[PDB]
């Protein structure tokens, strides 16, 4: 029942392969938060943690270069690609750099690439949960749930035992 | 005319528009009455990421069309 709840999530097809949701909850009380790195790189940190076996401080860089081939095979076709206003070659040079910010724009390509659902659950100041953000046809227990938090930062988020 | 929007949070508002605003114009409008910024703001209506440039008739949202808004999450 528990994990009913979860599975239960009210899912809106906004766009294509991209889902909204707005359940009320503290996200700790459902899942374990595993927090990342204080740099410019917490996207890939959080991405890392959920998806490479023996994650560490340097993991990231392959995620990165993941997202780099979901760029040349997906960038210009995202419709969020428009906010960023950049040519697919000048926007590689940008993301690749380091510490450059990931986003909903790399979730969503990431999310192509990989074969997998992602899930960005955005939080106030109370890690209360306003909404969550999904990119694939997954469900949460097989997605990698990610932390948005201030505005600005992003954490690992893994199911708690009892509810997987 | 009114339009409605879904914001991120679920939460339904109400804007006051003519067909002949922009998409930036509302985008606008929801930064006057949300507080949140038109550089995070995705605007979508039946399955359509809106574009800045274009009007609402371009699209044909009608009076009391409902929009969806997706924010764009930088960290």
């Amino acid at each position: 029942p528990g994990m009913d709840f979860l599975r239960s999530l009210d899912w809106t097809q906004v766009i294509a392969g991209q889902y909204v949701s707005n359940p009320r909850f503290n996200i700790s009380d459902y899942f374990e938060i595993v927090r990342q790195p204080g740099d410019g790189n917490c996207f890939y940190h959080s991405i890392a943690e959920l998806t490479m076996p023996n994650k560490t401080d340097h993991s990231y860089h392959y995620i990165k270069r993941l997202t780099e081939s979901a760029a040349r095979k997906y960038y210009q076709e995202e419709p969020e690609a428009r906010l960023v206003g950049l040519s697919l070659e000048d926007y590689l040079k940008r993301m690749l750099s380091d510490n450059e910010w990931g986003s909903t724009l790399e979730a969503s390509m990431l999310a192509k690439e990989m074969g997998i659902t992602i899930i960005i659950w955005t939080v106030a100041a109370s890690d209360e949960v306003e909404a969550g953000i999904k990119f694939g046809d997954g469900d949460v227990f097989t997605a990698v749930n990610l932390l948005h938090s201030g505005q600005t930062h992003f954490d690992a988020l893994r199911i708690l035992p009892q509810f997987e | 005319m009114q339009i409605f929007v879904k914001t991120l949070t679920g939460k339904t508002i109400t804007l006051e528009v003519e067909p002949s605003d922009t998409i930036e114009n509302v985008k606008a409008k929801i930064q006057d009455k949300e507080g949140i910024p038109p550089d995070q703001q995705r605007l979508i209506f039946a399955g359509k990421q809106l574009e800045d440039g274009r009007t609402l008739s371009d699209y044909n949202i009608q009076k009391e069309s409902t929009l969806h808004l997706v924010l764009r999450l930088r960290g």
